[PDB]
C-alpha cells in the first residue's frame, strides 16, 4: 500500500543480505568489507525516502506483519514502530555507520578477519534497528540483548589479550545489572497493563507508578554508562577504533536514554522518577567531565566525553524535555563519531601510539585531520550555528529556565565548563607545540577512504543542526524570553573552560614541578571508582562463592546432614549387629529375654 | 605417572611430615606454611601469598606467559579468583583507605547536595503556566458529562 | 619524608616500600640461592619434555592435579564439625533461607489482606 | 503410542543381529526415524488429550518431551561411537541396548495414563542410568556417583509408592483423566502434610532440589558422555513433568507446603550459579547450572499459574539441549587432552574455530539470550513471580546476573586467550562432532519460530 | 657486567638459527599453488570486455555492478516485502494501522470533499 512501510520495511531488511551471503563465496574474498559498506549506503539512501515523508506530513505507521504467539490474552506479534524516533534515527545511524565502515576499510585494512569484523559491524547495526524500531518491550529486549552481544564480541576483537576480554566481560556484566530493571519493567507492564506494546502500555498508564519507571531508569543506566554503572564505556575503548566510534561513542550507548524517550508519555506523568533521572545525568555528566580533563589516552578521553554527552542526555530527560533529547542523539552521533574517527587517524599515523603526551605537532602534520578534529570540538563545545548548538544550547537555555534541583543545574552548567577544558586538553597536547612521537616519521593521512568518510560526518558535524532544526515539526514550546545572562550561560561557561584549561595546560611549558595534588589524584584515578568496586565486591562474591557456597556447604555440610550421617549410622548398625561371638550360650539366654518379655510387659499372652 | 604419595594429604601435626609436605608441594620448609588447621578441610595444601596474577613479573619468560605461572610449582589456593581476569591486589598510588575516604566523601557530598537541591530548587520568577478549556479537562482524559469545576484565567 | 602508603589486602605492599628489601641477612641471601635452585630444577624439567621431539600430548602437571584434587575431593576428609564451621554452617546454609521466608512471607501476607478488603487495584491483571 | 513404542523395541534385535561394524549405522538411522514418527505427537488439541488408549495419552506437556528423547537417542549414539570404538562387539552391543531401553523406558513413562504405571517406568530408568554411569564410566568416582544417584532417587521415591497406593485405596483411582476430573480440595492436616510431602519429595530429589542435589555433579560428572546427555536432558524433566501431573491433587495445600521449598530454590538457584563462577571442572561447572536452571523450573511448578507452567514446560526443553550440547562440547576437548580440568586447555578459539563457535551458541543459550526459548521460559517464570510476589525480581534478577558471568567466563577460559604452549595433541574437530554440535543447537533455534510447540498444555 | 663467553655464545648460535628459520618462512613464486576452478558465463563476458579496463570500461563494469546489486538487493526485497504488506499483512485487521493526518482549518478533505473553516479572526498582536 503506502510506500512508507514498504520502505521503512525494506531499509531493515537490506542490512541482513550481506548477513545471508556472509556463507556464500564473496565472504571468503576480499570484496566482503566493500560489499557490506555499500548495501549500508544503500540502506541509508532508502531511508530517506520515509524521513523525506515525515518531513512533508508527519506520516508514522505501526506495523504488525508476523504474528508470533497468542498467549491466552496476549498477542505477541513482530511489530515495528515508524514513528519520528524510528525514521529520524534510522537515517543518521545509517550514515555513521556508512562512514565507519569506509573508515574501517583503510583502519582495519590489515586485519586478517576483517571479512568477520565488518559482519560483526553489520549484526550490530541490525540488532541497534530492530532495538530502535521495536513497538513492543520483547523485541525491544531482542535489540537490546542483541546490541549488548555485538558489544561483547567486538570489545574482546583480540582475544588473545586478557584486558579485551575482561572490558568485554565488564561491559556485560553492568549492562546486566541495567537489564535487571528492563526485566523489572517488562514484568510490572505485563502484570499490571496486560501488554508489551506501546499503545496499550500508553493508553493504560495515565499515571504510572513508580516501579515500572525505575525499572526502566535501570536499564537506560546500565546501557547508557550513568554514574554507578559508567566505569565500562571508557574500558569498552578495547575494542578496535572502528568499534569504539560505531558503538560506543554515537550509536549503541545511547540505547538507554533512547528507552528513557521511548516512555516519554510515561516518564511525563511521574516528579519523582523526573528528578532520579535528571540527578543521575547531572552526577554522571560532571563527575565524567571531571575525570577527562586529566587523561592521557586520546581514546579515553573521547570516551569519559561521550559518558558526559550522554549524562546531559539523562539531564535533559529529567526535565521532560525527550524530543531535545533525541535531537541531541542525532547531533551528537555526527560529531562523536567524526572525532573517534580523527584519532583513529592520529593513532594509525603514530604506530598505534594513544598518548597525547606522545603526540604534538600534527596540526600542520596531518591539516585535514587537524581541521577535521578542530571543527568536531568546536561542534560538541556547542559553538553558535554548528551541529552540536542546536541541541545542547537550547538544553542549557531549558535547564536554567526549569524548576529543577539546584545542584543539578550548577553540575551541569560547570560540566559544561569542563568539556571545552577537555576538548582544549586534546587540542593542545595532540596538535600544538612540538613533536614528541619516535623520530622515524610515518604521518599520512592522504587515503582516500580515511578523508573522505571523516569528510562526510565532517559536512555533517557543521550542517546537520540547522537543516534537521528546521525540518522536523515544533514538538515543545520555545523558551522566548529569559535573561540576557542566561541567554549566554553556555557560551560564557564554554569560554571560561576554554580561556582556563589554556592557561593550565600553557603551565607546563614552565620549568617548574611540582608534585600532584589529591584533586588531581582524584581525577586523574576516575574518582577511585575502580579501584574500589572492581576489587571489594568482586572479591567479595568470588570468595563467598568458593568458602561458603561450595565448600561448606555442598561439600561439608549438605554431605554431613543427609548422606555422610545416614551412612554412618547405618555401619553403626551393621557393627552392633553383626558382631557376634558365635556361642550358643549367649543366643539362647537372648531367646529367654525375648520369650519372656512376649509373656510379660509386651501385652501378648493377655 | 602421579602416586597416590603425591596428592594433597591432611594438615602436617608433626615436623617431618610438614617437611614432607613441603616437598611434596616443591618448597623449602622454611617457606612452606599449611592453612590453620580450623576445620575448613584446607589439609597440608600449602598457604601462599595473597598476590594477584597481575602482580607477578611480566618480563619474566613463564612457561604459562598468559597466567604467569611455571610448571609444577605449587599453585595458590585462590588461583581462579586471582588471574588477571578478576580480582586485582596489586599496590596502588594511593592508599585503600584513602580512596574510599576519598570516593565515599565525594558520593555523599553529591547526594547530600542533590537533597539540598531538592529542598532549595531552582526556578524562574514567573506565575504558572495556563491553558484554556479549565486546563484541558477534555483533552487530558475528563470524563465528557460530569462538568469540571471552571479555570478561569485573566488578561492581567 | 612523605605521606605514608598504608597497603591493604586489595592494595598491598609494593616490594621497593617493603623494609625487608633492605635488610638482607646472608642466611636471606641462602634462601634465594635456594629458591632459585628449586625454580630452575622444575624449569629444566618441564623444558626438556616440551623440547622432546618424540613427545605427543599434554605435559602432566603433578602442581595442577594438585590442586584441582585440593580443591574437590580433599575437602570433607579434612573438614571438622567445629565452633566456627557450625556457626558459618548455620549462619550461610539457614539464615538466608529464613530471612527470605521472612521477607517473602510478610510481602504477601500484606498483598492477600490487601486482596481480602479490595484495596488492591487489579484492574487489568488477566494475566497470571 | 504403540506406532512410536514398538520401532523403538525393535531397535533392540536390529542391534543384536546386525553386523559388528554397521552397528553405530543402524542405529542411528532408525533411531532417527524413529524421532521423526514422534514429530505427530505435536499435533495437539486446545482442550482435550490425545487419548489413544487405556494405558497411554499425550498432551501438550508430554509430546515436546516425547520428541526430545527420541531425538537425543542418535545424538547419544554419536557421541558415544568414539570412546568404545575399541570396545567388543558385544558390549557395545550392550550400551546400545542399555540406551534403547532406556529411551523406551521414558517414551512410555511420558504417556501413561495411570500414576502408579508412571511410577514403575520412571524408576525403570534407573537400571539402564546405573548401569552406563558404573559400567561405562571413566574413573574410580563412577562407582560413589552411582550409589549417590540410586539412593537419592529411592529415597525420594519410595515415600511416593506409600502415597499412590494410599490415593488409590482412598479415591478409587489413579487415572490421570479421572485425578483431574474428580479432584478434592486437600484439608489442612498434619495426614495431609505428609502425603503432600510423599506425593512431592520424589519429584523434588530428581529435578533436583537445592539441597538434594549433592548426587547431581557427582553422577552427570562421572558418567560417559551419552549418561550425561540423558542425565541432563531428559531424567531431571521426569520430575517436572511428575510434579505438574500430581499437584492437581495437591491443592490448597500447595499454597503454603511451597514455601520451604520456593525459598530453597529461590535461593539455592543463586547459591549454585555462584558455585559455577569457582568450578575447576568443566563439566562439573556445566552440572551444575542445571541446578539453578531447575530451580527456575521448581518455582514456576509450585507457584501453579499458568504463566508459570508454560515457562517451565519451555524451559525444561530448552535446558535439555544446551546443557546437552554444553556437556558434548567439554567431552570433544576431553576427548584430545584427557582432562576435565578447564584452565588445561585455554585459547582454543585459535586451534578450533568452528569448535569456538559452537561454544559460543551453546553459552548463548545458557545466557538465555532473546528471543531463544530458553529466555522465553525463563521470562514467563520471571513474570509468574513477579506477580507472586515483587520481591521475587531481586534474586532472579540477581540469578540471570551470575549466569551471565559464568557462562560467558566459561567461554572465555576454554576459547580465549593464548593456547597452552605444551599442548600439541589439538587435531581438528572431526565431522561428526561439528555434526553433533550442529544437531543440537539448529532445532532449538528452529524452535523459536514455533514456540507454542513447547509452552505445555496451558497455551 | 654484560654477557659472559657462554652467554654470547649461545645467544650467537640462537640468532643464528632463529635467522635460518625466518629466511625458512619466505614463500616462492610458485607459491601458494592453486586448485583448478571454473568460470561462469556472467564473468567469462568481463575476462574479455574488462580484460583492457579502460576508463570508459570502468563506467560501465561499475554500472553494470550497480544495477545487479541494485536490482538484486533492492528492487527484489523491495517488492516481496509490498507484496507481502499489499496482499497478506493488510488483508488483517489493524496490521498496518497509520497515524491519521492532522487537519488544519482551511483544509479541502480528500474523501468528501469537504472544506474545514477557518479559525476566527486574531485578537491582532502587533509585534
Ligand atoms: C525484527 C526483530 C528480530 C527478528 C529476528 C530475530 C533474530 C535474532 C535476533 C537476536 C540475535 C542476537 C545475537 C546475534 C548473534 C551474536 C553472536 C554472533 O554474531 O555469532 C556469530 C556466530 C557465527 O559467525 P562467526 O563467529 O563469524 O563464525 C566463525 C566460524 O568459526 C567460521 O565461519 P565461516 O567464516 O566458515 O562461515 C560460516 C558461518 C556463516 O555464518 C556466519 O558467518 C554468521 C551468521 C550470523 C547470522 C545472524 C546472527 C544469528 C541470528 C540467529 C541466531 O557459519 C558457521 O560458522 C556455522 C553456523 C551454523 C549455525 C548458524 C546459526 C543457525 C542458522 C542460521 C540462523 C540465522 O554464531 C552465530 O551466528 C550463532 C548465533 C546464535 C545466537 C544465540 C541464539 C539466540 C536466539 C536465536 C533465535 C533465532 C530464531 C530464528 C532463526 C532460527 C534458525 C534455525
Ligand atoms: C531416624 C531417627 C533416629 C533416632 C534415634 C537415634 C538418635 C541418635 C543418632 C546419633 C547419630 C550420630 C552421628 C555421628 C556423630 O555423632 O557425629 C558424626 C559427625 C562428625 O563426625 P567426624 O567428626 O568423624 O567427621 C569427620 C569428617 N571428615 C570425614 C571430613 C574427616 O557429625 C557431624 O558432623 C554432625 C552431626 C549432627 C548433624 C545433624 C544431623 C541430623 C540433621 C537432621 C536430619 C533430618 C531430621
Ligand atoms: C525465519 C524466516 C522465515 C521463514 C519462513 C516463514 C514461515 C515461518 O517462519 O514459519 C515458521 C513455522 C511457524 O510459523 P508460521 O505460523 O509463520 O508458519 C507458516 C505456515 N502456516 C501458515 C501453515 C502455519 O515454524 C517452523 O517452521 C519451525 C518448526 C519448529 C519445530 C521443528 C521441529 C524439528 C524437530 C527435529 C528434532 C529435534 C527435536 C528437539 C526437541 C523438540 C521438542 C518440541
Ligand atoms: C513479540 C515480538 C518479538 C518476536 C520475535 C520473533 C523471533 C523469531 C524470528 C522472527 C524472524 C522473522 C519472522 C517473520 C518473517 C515472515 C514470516 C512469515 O511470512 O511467516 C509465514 C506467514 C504465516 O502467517 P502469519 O499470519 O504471518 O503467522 C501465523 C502464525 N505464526 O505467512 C503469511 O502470513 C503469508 C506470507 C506470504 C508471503 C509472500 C511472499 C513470499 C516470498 C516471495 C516469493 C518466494
Ligand atoms: C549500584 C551499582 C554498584 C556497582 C555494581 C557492580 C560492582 C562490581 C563492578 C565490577 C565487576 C567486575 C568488572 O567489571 O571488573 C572487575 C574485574 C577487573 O576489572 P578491571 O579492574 O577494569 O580490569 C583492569 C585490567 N587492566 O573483573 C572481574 O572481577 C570480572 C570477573 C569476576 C566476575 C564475578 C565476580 C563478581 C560478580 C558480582 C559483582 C558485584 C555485583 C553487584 C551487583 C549489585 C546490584 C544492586
Ligand atoms: C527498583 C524498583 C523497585 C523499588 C521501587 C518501587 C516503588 C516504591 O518503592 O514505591 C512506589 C509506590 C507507588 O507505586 P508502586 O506501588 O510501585 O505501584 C505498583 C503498581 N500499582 O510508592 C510510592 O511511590 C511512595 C513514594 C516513593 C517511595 C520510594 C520509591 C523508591 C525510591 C528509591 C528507588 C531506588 C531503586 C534503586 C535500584 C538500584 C538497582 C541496581
Ligand atoms: C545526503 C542526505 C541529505 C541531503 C540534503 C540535500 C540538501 C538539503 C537542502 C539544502 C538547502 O536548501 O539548504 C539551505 C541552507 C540555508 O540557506 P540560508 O542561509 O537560510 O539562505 C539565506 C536565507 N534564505 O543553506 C545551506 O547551505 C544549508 C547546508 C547545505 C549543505 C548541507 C549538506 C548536508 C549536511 C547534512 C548531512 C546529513 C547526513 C544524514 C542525513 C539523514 C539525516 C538528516
Ligand atoms: C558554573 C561555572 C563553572 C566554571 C568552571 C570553570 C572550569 C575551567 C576549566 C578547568 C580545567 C582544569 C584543567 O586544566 O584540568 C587539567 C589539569 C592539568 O592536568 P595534567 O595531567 O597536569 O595536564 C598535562 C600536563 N602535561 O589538571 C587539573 O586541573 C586537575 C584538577 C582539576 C580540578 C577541576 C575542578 C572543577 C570543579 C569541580 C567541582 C566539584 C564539586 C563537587
Ligand atoms: C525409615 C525412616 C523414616 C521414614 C519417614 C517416616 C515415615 C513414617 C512417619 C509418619 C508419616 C505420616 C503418616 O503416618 O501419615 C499418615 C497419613 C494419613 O493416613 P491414615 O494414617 O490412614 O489416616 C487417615 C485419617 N484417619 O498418610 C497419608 O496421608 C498418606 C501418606 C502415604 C505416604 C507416607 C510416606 C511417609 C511420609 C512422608 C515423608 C516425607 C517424604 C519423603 C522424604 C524422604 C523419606
Ligand atoms: C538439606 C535440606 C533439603 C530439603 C529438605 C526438605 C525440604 C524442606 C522441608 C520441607 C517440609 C516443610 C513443612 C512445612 C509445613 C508448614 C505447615 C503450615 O502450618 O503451613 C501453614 C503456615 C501458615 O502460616 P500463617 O501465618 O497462618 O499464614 C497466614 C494466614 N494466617 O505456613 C507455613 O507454615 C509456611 C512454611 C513455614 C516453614 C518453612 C519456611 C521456609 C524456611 C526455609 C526452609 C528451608 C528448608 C530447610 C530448613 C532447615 C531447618
Amino acid at each position: 500500500m503506502n510506500p512508507f512501510a514498504s520502505l521503512t520495511l525494506t531499509t531493515l531488511i537490506i542490512l541482513t543480505i550481506p548477513i545471508m551471503m556472509s556463507n556464500s563465496n564473496i565472504y571468503k574474498t576480499n570484496l566482503y568489507p566493500n560489499y557490506v559498506k555499500t548495501t549500508v549506503s544503500y540502506a541509508f539512501t532508502l531511508s530517506l525516502v520515509p524521513l523525506l515523508m515525515f518531513m512533508h506530513t508527519g506520516q508514522e505507521m505501526i506495523i504488525s506483519n508476523w504474528h508470533w504467539m497468542t498467549l491466552q490474552t496476549v498477542e505477541l506479534s513482530l511489530s515495528f514502530k515508524m514513528d519520528y524516533f524510528s525514521v529520524m534515527f534510522i537515517p543518521v545511524a545509517l550514515f555513521v555507520t556508512w562512514s565507519i565502515m569506509e573508515f574501517s576499510m583503510w583502519y582495519m585494512h590489515s586485519d586478517p578477519f576483517i571479512n568477520r569484523f565488518f559482519k560483526y559491524l553489520v549484526l550490530f547495526l541490525i540488532t541497534m534497528m530492530i532495538l530502535v524500531t521495536a513497538n513492543n518491550l520483547f523485541q525491544l529486549f531482542i535489540g537490546w540483548e542483541g546490541v549488548g552481544i555485538m558489544s561483547f564480541l567486538l570489545i574482546g576483537w583480540w582475544h588473545g589479550r586478557t584486558d579485551a576480554n575482561t572490558a568485554a566481560l565488564q561491559a556485560i556484566l553492568y549492562n546486566r545489572i541495567g537489564d535487571i530493571g528492563f526485566v523489572l519493567s517488562m514484568a510490572w507492564f505485563l502484570t499490571h497493563s496486560n501488554a508489551w506494546d506501546l499503545q496499550q502500555i500508553f493508553m493504560l498508564n495515565n499515571e504510572c507508578p513508580n516501579m515500572p519507571l525505575i525499572g526502566l531508569l535501570l536499564a537506560a543506566a546500565g546501557k547508557s554508562a550513568q554514574f554507578g554503572l559508567h566505569p565500562w564505556l571508557p574500558s569498552a575503548m578495547e575494542g578496535p577504533t572502528p568499534v569504539s566510534a560505531l558503538l560506543h561513542s554515537s550509536t549503541m550507548v545511547v540505547a538507554g536514554v533512547f528507552l528513557l524517550i521511548r516512555f516519554y508519555p510515561l516518564m511525563e506523568t511521574n516528579k519523582l522518577v523526573q528528578t532520579m533521572t535528571l540527578c543521575l545525568g547531572a552526577i554522571t555528566t560532571l563527575f565524567t567531565a571531571l575525570c577527562a580533563i586529566t587523561q592521557n589516552d586520546i581514546k579515553k578521553i573521547v570516551a569519559f566525553s561521550t559518558s558526559s554527552q550522554l549524562g546531559l542526555m539523562m539531564v535533559t530527560i529529567g526535565i521532560n524535555q525527550p524530543h531535545l533529547a533525541f535531537l541531541h542523539i542525532c547531533m551528537h552521533a555526527f560529531f562523536k563519531a567524526m572525532l573517534f574517527m580523527c584519532s583513529g587517524s592520529i593513532i594509525h599515523s603514530l604506530n598505534d601510539e594513544q598518548d597525547i603526551r606522545k603526540m604534538g605537532g600534527l596540526y600542520k602534520a596531518m591539516p585535514f585531520t587537524t581541521t577535521a578534529l578542530i571543527i568536531g570540538s568546536l561542534a560538541l563545545t556547542g559553538m553558535p550555528y554548528l551541529t552540536g548548538f542546536y541541541s545542547k544550547d537550547l538544553i542549557i537555555e531549558a535547564v536554567n529556565m526549569s524548576y529543577t534541583n539546584a545542584w543539578a543545574l550548577l553540575m551541569t552548567l560547570i560540566a559544561t565548563s569542563l568539556t571545552a577544558a577537555y576538548s582544549t586538553r586534546i587540542i593542545f597536547f595532540a596538535f600544538l607545540g612540538k613533536p614528541r612521537f619516535p623520530p622515524l616519521v610515518l604521518i599520512n593521512e592522504n587515503n582516500p577512504l580515511l578523508i573522505n568518510s571523516i569528510k562526510r560526518l565532517l559536512i555533517g558535524s557543521i550542517f546537520a543542526g540547522f537543516i534537521i532544526s528546521n525540518n522536523i515539526p515544533p514538538m515543545t514550546v520555545p523558551n522566548t524570553t529569559m535573561p540576557l545572562y542566561m541567554k549566554m550561560t553556555a557560551l560564557i561557561v564554554t569560554i571560561m573552560g576554554f580561556m582556563l584549561a589554556l592557561e593550565l595546560n600553557n603551565t607546563t611549558y614552565y620549568l617548574k614541578f611540582k608534585y600532584p595534588s589529591q584533586t588531581y589524584k582524584f581525577s586523574n584515578m576516575l574518582g577511585y571508582y575502580p579501584s574500589i568496586m572492581h576489587r571489594l565486591p568482586t572479591y567479595h562474591n568470588l570468595s563467598m562463592s568458593q568458602k561458603s557456597a561450595s565448600s561448606l556447604l555442598d561439600l561439608i555440610w549438605l554431605e554431613t546432614i543427609l548422606p555422610k550421617t545416614t551412612s554412618f549410622i547405618q555401619m553403626k548398625m551393621s557393627i552392633m549387629v553383626s558382631n557376634q561371638k558365635g556361642l550358643i550360650k549367649l543366643y539362647f539366654l537372648s531367646f529367654l529375654i525375648t520369650i519372656m518379655i512376649s509373656m510379660t510387659l509386651f501385652n501378648y499372652h493377655e | 605417572h602421579v602416586t597416590k604419595d603425591m596428592f594433597p594429604g591432611p594438615y602436617p601435626k608433626t615436623p617431618e611430615e610438614r617437611a614432607a609436605a613441603a616437598k611434596k608441594y616443591n618448597m623449602r620448609v622454611e617457606d612452606y606454611e599449611p592453612y590453620p588447621d580450623d576445620g575448613m578441610g584446607y589439609g597440608d595444601y600449602p598457604k601462599l601469598p595473597d598476590r594477584s596474577q597481575q602482580e607477578r613479573d611480566p618480563w619474566y619468560d613463564w612457561d604459562h606467559p598468559d597466567l604467569r605461572l611455571n610448571w609444577g610449582e605449587p599453585i595458590h589456593w585462590d588461583l581462579d579468583m586471582y588471574i588477571r581476569n578478576r580480582v586485582d591486589t596489586s599496590p596502588t598510588p594511593v592508599s585503600w583507605n584513602t580512596m574510599c575516604k576519598h570516593l565515599s566523601g565525594f558520593v555523599a557530598f553529591m547526594l547530600f547536595m542533590f537533597w539540598v537541591g531538592e529542598i532549595y530548587p531552582s526556578y524562574q520568577p514567573v506565575g504558572p503556566k495556563q491553558y484554556p478549556y479549565n486546563d484541558l479537562y477534555l483533552e487530558r482524559g475528563g470524563d465528557p458529562t460530569k462538568e469540571p469545576e471552571p479555570v478561569v484565567h485573566y488578561e492581567i | 619524608s612523605f605521606p605514608k602508603y598504608k597497603p591493604s589486602r586489595l592494595a598491598t605492599l609494593p616490594a621497593t616500600l617493603d623494609p625487608a628489601e633492605y635488610d638482607i641477612s646472608p642466611e636471606t641471601r641462602k634462601a634465594q640461592a635456594e629458591r632459585l635452585a628449586i625454580r630452575s630444577r622444575l624449569k629444566r624439567e618441564y623444558l626438556l619434555q616440551y623440547n622432546d621431539p618424540n613427545r605427543l600430548g599434554v605435559i602432566e602437571d603433578p602442581a595442577l592435579i594438585r590442586w584441582t584434587y585440593a580443591r574437590s575431593a580433599n575437602i570433607y576428609p579434612n573438614f571438622r564439625p567445629t565452633p566456627k564451621t557450625s556457626l558459618l554452617g548455620a549462619l550461610f546454609g539457614i539464615g538466608p533461607l529464613f530471612f527470605w521466608y521472612y521477607v517473602f512471607k510478610t510481602d504477601r501476607d500484606k498483598k492477600e489482606k490487601l486482596i481480602q478488603e479490595g484495596k488492591l487495584d487489579q484492574t487489568f491483571n488477566i494475566s497470571y | 503410542m504403540l506406532k512410536i513404542i514398538i520401532p523403538t523395541t525393535m531397535l533392540l534385535p536390529m542391534t543384536w543381529m546386525s553386523k559388528h561394524n554397521m552397528i553405530w549405522i543402524n542405529a542411528t538411522v532408525h533411531s532417527l526415524l524413529i524421532s521423526l514418527i514422534s514429530l505427530s505427537l505435536l499435533n495437539q488439541l486446545g482442550e482435550n488429550s490425545l487419548n489413544f488408549s487405556l494405558t497411554f495419552f499425550s498432551d501438550s506437556l508430554s509430546a515436546p518431551l516425547l520428541v526430545l528423547t527420541t531425538w537425543l537417542l542418535p545424538l547419544m549414539l554419536m557421541a558415544s561411537q568414539s570412546h568404545l570404538s575399541k570396545e567388543t562387539t558385544t558390549r557395545k552391543k550392550l550400551y546400545i541396548t542399555m540406551l534403547i531401553l532406556l529411551q523406551l523406558f521414558l517414551i512410555m513413562t511420558f504417556t501413561a495414563t495411570e500414576l502408579i504405571l508412571f511410577y514403575i517406568l520412571f524408576e525403570a530408568t534407573l537400571v539402564p542410568t546405573l548401569i552406563i554411569i558404573t559400567r561405562w564410566g571413566n574413573q574410580t568416582e563412577r562407582l560413589n556417583a552411582g550409589l549417590y544417584f540410586l539412593f537419592y532417587t529411592l529415597a525420594g521415591s519410595l515415600p511416593l509408592l506409600v502415597a499412590l497406593v494410599y490415593i488409590q485405596n482412598t479415591t478409587g483411582s489413579l487415572n490421570f483423566l479421572i485425578i483431574h476430573y474428580w479432584s478434592h480440595p486437600l484439608s489442612n492436616s498434619w495426614s495431609n502434610i505428609f502425603m503432600w510431602l510423599a506425593c512431592i519429595m520424589a519429584f523434588m530429589v530428581k529435578m533436583p532440589l537445592y539441597g538434594l542435589h549433592l548426587w547431581l555433579p557427582k553422577a552427570h560428572v562421572e558418567a560417559p558422555i551419552a549418561g550425561s546427555m540423558v542425565l541432563a536432558a531428559v531424567l531431571l524433566k521426569l520430575g517436572g513433568y511428575g510434579m505438574m501431573r500430581i499437584t492437581t491433587i495437591l491443592n490448597p495445600l500447595t499454597n503454603y507446603m511451597a514455601y520451604p521449598f520456593l525459598m530453597l530454590s529461590m535461593w539455592g538457584m543463586i547459591m549454585t550459579s555462584s558455585i559455577c563462577l569457582r568450578q575447576t571442572d568443566l563439566k562439573s561447572l556445566i552440572a551444575y547450572s542445571s541446578v539453578s536452571h531447575m530451580a527456575l523450573v521448581i518455582v514456576a511448578i509450585m507457584i501453579q499459574t499458568p504463566w508459570s507452567f508454560m515457562g517451565a514446560t519451555a524451559l525444561m526443553i530448552a535446558h535439555g539441549l544446551t546443557s546437552s550440547m554444553l556437556f558434548c562440547l567439554a567431552n570433544t576437548n576431553y576427548e584430545r587432552v584427557h582432562s576435565r580440568t578447564m584452565i588445561l586447555a585455554r585459547g582454543l578459539q585459535t586451534l578450533l574455530p568452528l569448535m569456538a563457535t559452537w561454544w559460543l551458541m551453546a553459552s548463548l543459550t545458557n545466557l538465555a539470550l532473546p528471543p531463544s526459548i530458553n529466555l522465553i521460559g525463563e521470562l514467563f517464570i520471571i513474570t509468574a513471580s513477579f506477580s507472586w510476589s515483587n520481591i521475587t525480581i531481586i534474586l532472579m534478577g540477581m540469578n540471570m546476573m551470575i549466569t551471565a558471568l559464568y557462562s560467558l567466563y566459561m567461554l572465555i577460559t576454554t576459547q580465549r586467550g593464548k593456547y597452552t604452549h605444551h599442548i600439541n595433541n589439538i587435531k581438528a574437530s572431526f565431522t561428526r562432532e561439528n555434526a553433533l554440535m550442529a544437531l543440537h543447537i539448529l532445532p532449538l533455534l528452529l524452535l523459536t519460530l514455533n514456540p507454542k510447540m513447547i509452552l505445555g498444555p496451558l497455551y | 657486567s654484560g654477557y659472559t663467553p657462554d652467554e654470547k655464545l649461545r645467544l650467537q648460535q640462537l640468532r643464528e638459527l632463529r635467522r635460518r628459520w625466518l629466511k625458512d618462512q619466505e614463500l616462492s613464486p610458485r607459491e601458494p599453488v592453486l586448485p583448478p576452478r571454473r568460470v561462469w558465463p556472467m564473468e567469462q563476458f568481463w575476462n574479455k570486455f574488462l580484460q583492457d579496463g579502460a576508463p570508459w570500461k570502468n563506467v560501465i563494469y561499475k554500472t553494470y555492478r550497480h544495477s545487479i546489486f541494485a536490482v538484486t538487493h533492492v528492487l527484489i526485497p523491495v517488492w516481496i516485502i509490498h507484496y507481502y504488506l499489499k496482499y497478506h499483512v493488510t488483508a488483517k485487521p489493524y496490521t498496518v494501522v497509520e497515524r491519521k493526518p492532522r487537519i488544519f482549518p482551511g483544509d479541502t478533505i480528500l474523501e468528501t470533499g469537504e472544506v474545514i473553516p477557518l479559525m476566527k479572526e486574531f485578537p491582532d498582536q502587533h509585534h
